């Protein structure tokens, strides 16, 4: 027998800045939200769900300086909590 | 200790992971196939090179095989070789033992999207995120059928600073 | 002195379902999107903030009947927990 | 009991909003001023009526009322005129002695976006979802900087019935 599924379900894009707006890359460091993204999910991986992980990242880029962008969560159909669960 | 699989990754320890009805289903660390990929464009036509491009590649490869994925590396694609590469990782029989996917962008980016290798204004090679999802949802992707699937984008979406003025 | 702010911060967008599909509405009983927003906020407003309780509402539609649709979250620049806080 | 403003909204209690650094602050509830917008299409021009549109009329403005919005119901409106009345409502005084604004849109609507009354195929009348966000931005309304400000959108976005088969 056949079932219905969803055709666009349990996605969630992390965009590096809002529409129309740059995103900052160091010459030698990298990407500012690749390395802040990578700082927070070593960090948080372990106690927060990747919802929670990318509202941490967007916290930390609050306060604006000479090279400012503001990470943003988009078409998000987690119907669910998606821990990692490092080291399982 | 840095010197494990995980590296710098924080471990969940076992008392906090009964702690943790709504959660995404983890499947059995012994069987499971977790796969990522990673486009990274670094070397244009007419776009300037995205130096420290190799750190982010080195950084996320890291990170995702920390977490346990596999990770695929493709660099310097035109979009249409990004959809091709899609559209083969999207066909892995890998998936169907996974439990959850990432996907990684880095490259020049506009309003549009994300800037494949021969992108310019006159003759745009431009890769959507609509095309992103299509490419991985449950018609053109049933092995992840109730699966996370991440996408994460690094790129510019156009020209502004993203700032305003106030005054307090 | 001047300072700079984000332009685009602080917003979370709800739609009905996912791009391309349709959002259903009962002549008599309304919208199920609206109906079911409406059952959630008032059962989990005084314990969850507004993006789980978002998440609530997109498990409620997982099951897809003759009538399916995944409302989704999009354009998330929230950098905290929004709670309604309701009584107060 | 439902007999109070918060209606059948459950109510948080002293306890539960101790236990609740990463918060949205709330504003005094003797001196705060929130502001809340529907606007809902029902009588077109050329698609058809939208029979029940009433009871999610009277469902979001109570609900909204529950939680402590003053709103503003607007009906029947082009593309223009929700434009006219989203910059109006984004240079209301009131924002900034409110600490949130809550936003909701329903009607017809297809990919690009919302449907206002005059709405055919061969003249669109369509409001983005982009232009609602540009409007409630710091640049447009700057009352609202640092303040949540949630959209809410019941609108079909396309003709698909948003499901594919699988076998078991």
């Amino acid at each position: 027998a056949i079932k219905k599924a969803h055709i666009e379900k349990d996605f969630i894009a992390f965009c590096s800045s809002t529409p129309d707006n740059v995103s900052w890359r160091h010459p030698t460091m990298g990407s500012v939200f690749i390395g802040r993204l990578i700082e927070h999910m070593q960090e948080y991986a372990c106690s927060c769900d990747v919802e929670e992980i990318f509202r941490k990242v967007r916290f930390s880029f609050e306060q604006p300086d000479g090279r400012a962008q503001m990470p943003t969560t988009d078409r998000v159909t987690l119907t669910r909590c998606f821990y990692l669960f490092p080291g399982h | 200790t840095s010197s494990g699989s995980e590296g710098n990754v924080k471990l969940c320890s076992l008392e906090e992971a009964q702690r943790i009805a709504e959660i995404y289903p983890i499947m059995d660390k012994s069987s499971r196939t977790r796969l990522a990929l990673i486009i990274c464009n670094e070397e244009f036509d007419s776009i300037p090179r995205r130096t420290g491009a190799e750190v982010d590649i080195t950084g996320m490869t890291m990170l995702l095989q920390n977490l346990g994925y596999s990770v695929d590396v493709k660099k310097n694609l035109t979009a249409s070789d990004m959809t091709t590469e899609l559209e083969a990782f999207a066909h892995r029989p890998e998936h169907k033992t996974s439990d959850s996917t990432f996907l990684v962008f880095m490259s020049h980016g506009i309003r549009e999207g994300i800037c494949g290798k021969k992108h310019s204004e006159q003759v745009p090679d431009i890769l959507q995120l609509n095309a992103i999802f299509n490419m991985l949802n449950t018609k053109n992707c049933p092995s992840l059928k109730d699966k996370p699937k991440v996408i994460i984008i690094q790129a510019c979406r156009g020209d502004s600073p993203g700032v305003v003025w106030f005054k307090d």
